[PDB]
DNA sequence: ATTTTTATGTATCAGCTGATACATAAAAAT
DNA sequence: ATTTTTATGTATCAGCTGATACATAAAAAT
């Protein structure tokens, strides 16, 4: 329904195209719009001056972002790095043309709240993952989430439909790339995962989920 | 082990198939939420329920299969039931 | 205070009192309500079968929670542990009574979207903290947030107005109680903080924040 | 060294006083800058962008320098120097 | 006020994991 | 197809910090 409502904020609203790795918004850009990722994935990241990049969350389909614009207004500026992790199609409404649109159609106001709710929980699920001490448990917990959002059914196991570099991952669970390759190898020999054509695949993710009760 | 892609909560994994053709599905990580899926021509609608309400639904399906079907089908649900609630 | 103003009008509504340590909702409960903490602190936590607790978010005054109810309603069951970490006063409106009240008063619809948006940013700010590798940087990053939420002006430094048990901290930053007492002992010597009667007082929190720009 | 707390935002720290409207910045990593006016009927909060909040202090610097005391000009420069 | 339950300070050592470097493969640019 | 950039596999280390125990102080209970 988030997909249905956004398409009615104009007369028709046009769909933006974003190529792989192409950045949507950058830190210090004014936030004037509320966005809705329709297809693909979007990487929100904190970027230090040291150059080290920390992935805050990896959004999935039908996710609402640009949450800061709603409260801040155009005046304030972004503090995160919104990058198109995969080829992505998204919508974009100026917040001012949204607040007016909220009061005209309160039915859409309801749809939105639910969308933001999902975000909260999804971001909270992340907290769980990083809240682990055991990097092994932390990696897996993360991989589970990946199966949930970007995963596509494959005969041996769920395969995440995305291309993920060891670094891109290491940036997500708060560790180094070395430790990522290191641990992944351990899960290769334990035969719990598999990597072919640069795409990851977990084996019976449900069993892994039970360990985390 | 049979999957279905919810728009919001992502991948859901099948628990069992009821006689009404309605099927019970569950969240992939931690079995946090349960859903009742009904396949209408353009329906494929989702109906959320709680674990208690979800347990008894499978319970009914447990009894029906044993009396009027093969032990293995009943056992296969029993596996699921056993793991999912106990 | 709009949040505080709007919630009040859902005849009027009387405020709920929770004693220290007393639980608001447990896991498994029918998530049928949306809350708005007015004063005091609410500890949202995940609890494993192993019995261990992971603090997801430690809420502040005028913070909206119980967000799951807006998605599925009274049908689905909780999975987090909502505890009153400090004596707390809050409101509680049933989702249904809300869903209708949102359409009736379009002024309130926006008030809610802003409040959930803060939580997404707050929950995201937590990610940053835990995303550190260095437990030292991580602890501080956390202490910074506490000053931002519960902190009060004290002459030498900002004293967070809350009492934190080493464990309670350990549970929040994904570490052990031992390391907490250990790291705290280092920050005393480094003369960046001071502890009296379980009150944590940072000196020039600004300086400490300068690290992360 | 002066802290005020916008309720959604959390605690904020003073940067400069324009003259007495004041500019307050967010505590964690100064992500948001807010203009605050101490009206008798309540405080008022207005967020502004980084680039803009900069020039606003700039003008104040020259004004402390050319019309006022030595001390004060230095102090504001400290905050400016650090904040940027 | 006395006791006894909980929180904090300290001691220990073992091992993971960050830091650093390189080999090699895979990919991207040219 | 050539080169040269990026990604992955492997090697090496040092130092946290988790794990366990103890001491002591603080708080709660009696
Ligand atoms: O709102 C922003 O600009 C940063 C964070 C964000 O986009 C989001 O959480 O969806
Ligand atoms: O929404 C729930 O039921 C659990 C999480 C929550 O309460 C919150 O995000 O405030």
């Amino acid at each position: 329904s988030l997909l249905t409502m956004f398409r009615e904020l104009g007369l028709p609203l046009q769909i933006e195209q974003f190529e792989r790795g192409k950045t949507i918004f950058f830190p210090g850009d004014p936030a004037e719009r509320v966005y809705l990722l329709v297809k693909g994935a979007v990487k929100l990241s904190r970027v230090y001056e040291s150059g080290e990049e920390i992935t805050v969350a990896l959004l999935r389909e039908n996710s609402v972002f640009g949450v800061l614009s709603l409260l801040t207004g155009q005046r304030s500026d972004r503090f995160y790095h919104a990058v198109a992790f995969t080829p992505v199609q998204l919508f974009s409404v100026p917040i001012e043309f949204m607040q007016k649109a909220l009061i005209e159609r309160p039915e859409l106001a309801n749809v939105m709240l639910q969308g933001l709710s999902s975000r909260i929980l999804q971001t909270e699920m992340m907290i769980e993952t990083l809240a682990h001490r055991d990097m092994g448990s932390r990696l897996v917990s993360f991989l589970l989430i990946l199966c949930r959002d970007f995963g596509i059914p494959s005969p041996d196991g769920i395969t995440i439909d995305l291309k993920l570099s060891h670094q891109a991952i290491a940036e997500a669970i708060g560790s180094t790339r070395v430790t990522v390759t290191r641990l992944l190898g351990d899960l290769r020999e334990s035969k719990l995962i598999a990597i072919h054509k640069k795409r990851i695949t977990v084996f019976n993710p449900v069993a892994l989920s039970q360990q985390f009760s | 082990e049979n999957y279905l892609n919810h728009p919001t909560f992502g991948l859901l994994y099948q628990i069992c198939s009821f006689g009404d053709s309605k099927e019970l599905f569950a969240t992939l990580y931690a079995q946090r939420l349960f859903f009742l899926v009904a396949f209408d021509a353009r329906g494929t609608r989702f109906e959320p329920i709680g674990r208690n309400e979800a347990r008894m639904l499978v319970d009914n399906r447990l009894r029906q299969l044993r009396r009027d079907a093969s032990l293995q089908e009943y056992n296969q649900l029993q596996q699921v039931f056993k793991q999912t609630f106990l």
